[PDB]
C-alpha cells in the first residue's frame, strides 16, 4: 500500500508493544507479589482441607466460581466459565456465587437467577482473609449450604501456570457425623462447622488468592503473548516498509528522472 | 451458640472480630498492615 | 556585517523550505539537473556555505556573531526527505516541535527528543 | 505490478501460486482465494461444486480474514466456530495439499488425484464435520477425502 | 513426636515441626496436645499457644480464633486467624482497649452486641491472659 | 556526539600512534567550521596537536560542507595520499580518521547527477561501490605499514538500506 497504511499500522503496534508490556509489567509485579504473598496462604489454605482431606463429606443436596472480576488478558475466566457450566450438569442446588465479576460475566446461562450472591471486585487491589471472611460469612446464611458444588477458581501453580480447580463443598455437619469424625475426635455441629466454617473461609480466601495470582500471571502473560507477537510483527513490516520506502525513492527517483530525465 | 455462636453469630463473624479485636490489639506498626492484610474489596451483589 | 562588526545578529531564515522549492524549481526550470529529491543537489553546500556564514566569532572579528535560526517546516514529519535531512547534518540541532501537544493546548508543543542543541550546554547559565 | 494486471485481462482460469501458502512447505503453493476459473457456476460446475465452492471459498475467505486477526490478537477469545474453521481450513488446506506424485524425489511419497465429486463431497464431508473431533494433521499431503480419513486413523495413533 | 502445622494466614510459623506438645486455646479451653493426644478436631479460642517444642522450647503465642487439627496422622495444625507470638501483642492497648470494651458493653444491647462487645472484652481477657 | 567521542579519538591517538610509533590524519569530511574548530582545540588543548611540537601527531586535512563538492568529494583521496605517504615512506601504520566519510559519499551523488550521471536509485551514484571500492583498496595492510582507517561512519538517515 504505503507506509503510510504502514505506519498506521505500525504505530499502534509500537503502541501496542508498550501497553502490552506496561500491562505486563504491572501484571508481573502483581503477580509477584500475587504469589509471594501467598506463600503463608499456600500452607494456610493447604491447612483449610486438613480434614477434608482426611474424609471429604458428600452433599446429596454449593457451586461458586471465582474468579476475578477482569480478564481478557486471558482465557482465565473461560477456563472457570467452563469448569463451572460443566459442574451446573452434575449438579442438586444450583445456586451459585461468583467472585470475581468475570464470574458474573460468564455467568448468566441459567445463572443469573441460579447465582446467589456475587463477589465483586477481589483484585484491582488485592483480596484478603478480611474479604474472605466476609464473602464467607454471609455465604452461608441463605438456606443455600451445602449442596454440594464446587468451589471453582484458579489454583495457581507455578509462574507458568495455574489449573483452575473445582471442589467438593460441603458443609452438612451430618455427613460429618458419618466417618473419620468420630476418628480424630472432638467434634460438634459446632465445631465441625466452626472449622468447616473456618475452613470455608480459609479456602475461600485460599482460593481467590489463587485465582488472582493466576490472573495475574495470566494478563503477564497474555501481554506476554501479545509482545512477542508484536516485536515480530512489527519488525516484519519495518522492512517492508522500508522497502517499499526506498521503493519509492528509487521508482520515484525514476518517475521524477527517466520518468522525467531528458525523456518524461 | 452462646455468644460468638450467640444465638446465631457465625463462626466467621465471631471470628473475625475476634481476629479483628486482635488486630485492634497489638500494636500499630502491624496494624499498618492490618487492614490491609483484612481488606474487604468485596463489593457484593447478589448477580 | 555584524558579526564583523562584533555584533551579535540573529537571522531567522524563515523559511529555506521555500527556498529548496523555488531553487528546485528554478533548477528544473533551467532544464538542466537538480538532484536528490529531484532537489538540487548542492544546495545542501548552498545552504552550506550559506549557514557556515552564521558564526560565533573571536575578538579580530569583534568577537561578533552570526547566529541562525534557519527555520524548515516540515511536511507530515518527513525529515526523511532527503533536503530535511541534509538540513539536519549541517545544523547545530534542530528543535523539533510537535502539534499534538500543542493541540493539546501543550505549548510549548515540542517533540523533546527531536528537540536538539547538540551540545548548545557549553553556554548555559549556572543558574540554569 | 502492470504485466499479470494486463494477464487477467487475457486468462481463464488464474493459478496463483502463493509464496505465503509455499513457504509453509506446502506442495501445492496456490494462492486459493486467487486461482480462479472465471466459469465458476451453478450451471456448469452444477450448483453442487459451485456452492460448496462458495462455502468454502466463503469460509477460507473468512478464516481469511481470521489470520489477521488471530496474528495481532494471538487466537484465544474468539467464536470457537471460528476455531473449529481454523482448524478445519487447515485441514482443508491440507487435503487441498496433496503429496506429488512424480515428485517423489522432493515428497518421498506418491500424489494422487482427486476425482472431483469425492472432492465436493470432500469438503461437504469436512463441511460436515466428519472429520473434526480429529486431529489435523493427516489431510496433509493427500487425495481422496476419505483416504483424509484412513490417514486419519494412522494418525489417531 | 508431632509435626506442628502452625500457621495464620499471614504467616507459616511451624510447619509440622516436630514438636512434642502444643497446648492449645482451643474452644476447649485447651487440651494440650500430646505427641499421644488423639486425633481430634477442634476449633480456637482466643488464648494461647504454647509450643513445648521437642527442643526444649516452649513458644508463646496468642491465637484468636480459627481451628486447630489433630489429625490422626502427626500433624496439628494450627490454622490461627491471627497468630501471634505473644512477642507483638500490645499491652497498654489490651487496657486501654478493655476498659473501653467493658463500657461499650455497658451500653451493648444487641444479643449479639453483648456477645461482641463481651466478645471483645473477652478478647481483651484473651489477650490479657498474656497482656 | 559531542560525548567525547573525538576525545576518545584523541585518547586513541595518544595510545597508540604515540605507543606505536602510528601517526595521524584528519580529514575532515563534511565537517562544520565549528567542529573542526571543535577539534582544533581540541587538540589544540590535548596537545595531541601542538603547534610548537611534532606532538602534533596529526595533520588535519579538511573538507568541509562550505567546499564546492569536487573537493569534499576528493578530500578522501587527498588524505589518503598523504597517509600513503606517510606509511611507504614512514613505514606508517597510520590512523587515518576520515570523518564523516558518509558526507563524502553523500557528495559522490551530488555530483553524480550533475556529471549529468545518473546516480542510481536512493540517488546514489551507481558507481558508488567501485568509488569506494577504488578507494578502500588504497587503504589497507602491505608490505609498507598499514593504514588504519578510523572512520566515523554516520548511519544514514539512520537507515542502511
Amino acid at each position: 500500500a504505503t507506509l503510510k497504511d504502514i505506519t498506521r499500522r505500525l504505530k499502534s503496534i509500537k503502541n501496542i508493544q508498550k501497553i502490552t508490556k506496561s500491562m505486563k509489567m504491572v501484571a508481573a509485579a502483581k503477580y509477584a507479589r500475587a504469589e509471594r504473598e501467598l506463600k503463608p496462604a499456600r500452607v494456610y489454605g493447604v491447612g483449610s482441607l486438613a480434614l477434608y482431606e482426611k474424609a471429604d463429606i458428600k452433599t446429596p443436596e454449593l457451586i461458586i466460581g471465582v474468579s476475578s472480576d477482569r480478564g481478557l488478558c486471558g482465557a482465565i475466566h473461560s477456563s472457570v466459565a467452563k469448569q463451572m457450566k460443566s459442574e451446573a450438569a452434575n449438579l442438586k442446588e444450583v445456586k451459585i456465587i461468583g467472585v470475581g465479576d468475570k464470574i458474573r460475566s460468564i455467568l448468566h446461562r441459567t445463572h443469573s437467577d441460579q447465582f446467589l450472591v456475587t463477589f465483586k471486585e477481589v483484585g484491582r487491589r488485592p483480596p484478603t482473609f478480611g474479604d474472605a471472611s466476609v464473602i464467607a460469612l454471609e455465604l452461608l446464611n441463605s438456606g443455600y449450604e451445602f449442596d454440594e458444588g464446587s468451589i471453582i477458581f484458579n489454583r495457581f501453580r507455578s509462574v507458568i501456570s495455574y489449573k483452575t480447580e473445582e471442589k467438593p463443598i460441603f458443609s452438612l455437619d451430618t455427613i460429618s457425623s458419618a466417618e473419620s469424625m468420630s476418628i480424630y475426635d472432638d467434634i460438634d455441629a459446632d465445631v465441625l462447622r466452626n472449622y468447616q466454617e473456618y475452613s470455608l473461609a480459609n479456602i475461600i480466601y485460599y482460593s481467590l488468592k489463587e485465582s488472582t495470582t493466576s490472573e495475574q500471571s495470566a494478563r503477564m502473560t497474555a501481554m506476554d503473548n501479545a509482545s512477542k507477537n508484536a516485536s515480530e510483527m512489527i519488525d516484519k513490516l519495518t522492512l517492508t516498509f522500508n522497502r517499499t520506502r526506498q521503493a519509492v525513492i528509487t521508482k520515484e527517483l525514476i518517475e521524477i528522472i527517466s520518468g522525467a530525465a531528458a525523456l518524461d | 451458640v452462646a455468644y460468638w455462636r450467640q444465638a446465631g453469630l457465625s463462626y466467621i463473624r465471631y471470628s473475625q472480630i475476634c481476629a479483628k479485636a486482635v488486630r485492634d490489639a497489638l500494636k500499630t506498626e502491624f496494624k499498618a498492615n492490618a487492614m490491609k492484610t483484612s481488606g474487604s474489596t468485596i463489593k457484593i451483589v447478589k448477580v | 556585517y555584524f558579526r564583523d562588526n562584533g555584533k551579535h545578529a540573529l537571522i531567522i531564515y524563515d523559511d529555506l523550505s521555500k527556498q529548496a522549492v523555488a531553487y528546485r524549481q528554478m533548477s528544473l526550470l533551467l532544464r538542466r539537473p537538480p538532484g536528490r529529491e529531484a532537489y538540487p543537489g548542492d544546495v545542501f553546500y548552498l545552504h552550506s556555505r550559506l549557514l557556515e556564514r552564521a558564526a560565533k566569532m573571536n575578538d579580530a572579528f569583534g568577537g561578533g556573531s552570526l547566529t541562525a535560526l534557519p527555520v524548515i517546516e516540515t511536511q507530515a514529519g518527513d525529515v526523511s526527505a532527503y533536503i530535511p535531512t541534509n538540513v539536519i547534518s549541517i545544523t547545530d540541532g534542530q528543535i523539533f516541535l510537535e502539534t499534538e501537544l500543542f493541540y493539546k493546548g501543550i505549548r510549548p508543543a515540542i517533540n523533546v527528543g527531536l528537540s536538539v542543541s547538540r551540545v548548545g550546554s557549553a553556554a548555559q547559565t549556572r543558574a540554569m | 505490478d502492470p504485466a499479470p494486471a494486463t494477464t487477467f485481462a487475457h486468462l481463464d482460469a488464474t493459478t496463483v501460486l502463493s509464496r505465503a501458502i509455499a513457504e509453509l512447505g506446502i506442495y501445492p503453493a496456490v494462492d486459493p482465494l486467487d486461482s480462479t476459473s472465471r466459469i465458476m457456476d451453478p450451471n456448469i460446475v452444477g450448483s453442487e461444486h459451485y456452492d460448496v465452492a462458495r462455502g468454502v471459498q466463503k469460509i477460507l475467505q473468512d478464516y481469511k480474514s481470521l489470520q489477521d486477526i488471530i496474528a495481532i490478537l494471538g487466537m484465544d477469545e474468539l467464536s470457537e466456530e471460528d476455531k473449529l474453521t481454523v482448524s478445519r481450513a487447515r485441514k482443508i488446506q491440507r487435503f487441498l495439499s496433496q503429496p506429488f506424485q512424480v515428485a517423489e524425489v522432493f515428497t518421498g511419497h506418491l500424489g494422487k488425484l482427486v476425482p472431483l465429486k469425492e472432492t465436493i463431497k470432500g469438503f461437504q464431508q469436512i463441511l460436515a464435520g466428519e472429520y473434526d473431533h480429529l486431529p489435523e494433521q493427516a489431510f496433509y499431503m493427500v487425495g481422496p477425502i476419505e483416504e483424509a480419513v484412513a490417514k486419519a486413523d494412522k494418525l489417531a495413533e | 513426636q508431632m509435626s506442628f502445622t502452625f500457621a495464620s494466614p499471614t504467616q507459616v510459623f511451624f510447619n509440622s515441626a516436630n514438636v512434642r506438645q502444643v497446648d492449645v486455646p482451643t474452644q476447649t479451653g485447651a487440651f494440650g496436645i500430646l505427641a499421644a493426644h488423639v486425633p481430634t478436631l477442634q476449633v480456637l479460642r482466643p488464648g494461647l499457644v504454647v509450643v513445648h517444642a521437642e527442643d526444649g522450647t516452649t513458644s508463646k503465642y496468642f491465637v484468636s480464633s480459627g481451628s486447630v487439627t489433630v489429625n490422626a496422622d502427626s500433624s496439628v495444625q494450627l490454622l490461627a486467624e491471627e497468630a501471634v507470638t505473644l512477642d507483638m501483642l500490645d499491652l497498654g492497648a489490651a487496657k486501654a482497649n478493655l476498659e473501653k470494651a467493658q463500657s461499650e458493653l455497658l451500653g451493648a444491647a444487641d444479643e449479639a452486641t453483648r456477645a461482641e462487645i463481651q466478645i471483645r472484652i473477652e478478647a481483651n481477657e484473651a489477650l490479657v491472659k498474656a497482656l | 556526539a559531542g560525548v567525547g567521542k573525538t576525545v576518545l579519538i584523541m585518547e586513541l591517538i595518544n595510545n597508540v600512534a604515540k605507543a606505536h610509533g602510528g601517526y595521524s590524519v584528519f580529514a575532515g569530511v563534511g565537517e562544520r567550521t565549528r567542529e573542526g574548530n571543535d577539534l582544533y582545540h581540541e587538540m589544540i588543548e590535548s596537545g595531541v596537536i601542538n603547534l610548537k611540537d611534532a606532538t602534533s601527531k596529526v595533520a588535519l586535512v579538511y573538507g568541509q560542507m562550505n567546499e564546492p563538492p569536487g573537493a569534499r568529494a576528493r578530500v578522501a583521496l587527498t588524505g589518503l595520499t598523504v597517509a600513503e605517504y606517510f606509511r611507504d615512506q614512514e613505514g606508517q601504520d597510520v590512523l587515518l580518521f576520515i570523518d564523516n566519510i558518509f558526507r563524502f559519499t553523500q557528495a559522490g551523488s551530488e555530483v553524480s547527477a550533475l556529471l549529468g550521471r545518473i546516480p542510481s536509485a536512493v540517488g546514489y551514484q551507481p558507481t558508488l561501490a567501485t568509488d569506494m571500492g577504488t578507494m578502500q583498496e588504497r587503504i589497507t595492510t602491505t608490505k609498507k605499514g598499514s593504514i588504519t582507517s578510523v572512520q566515523a561512519i554516520y548511519v544514514p538517515a539512520d537507515d542502511l538500506t
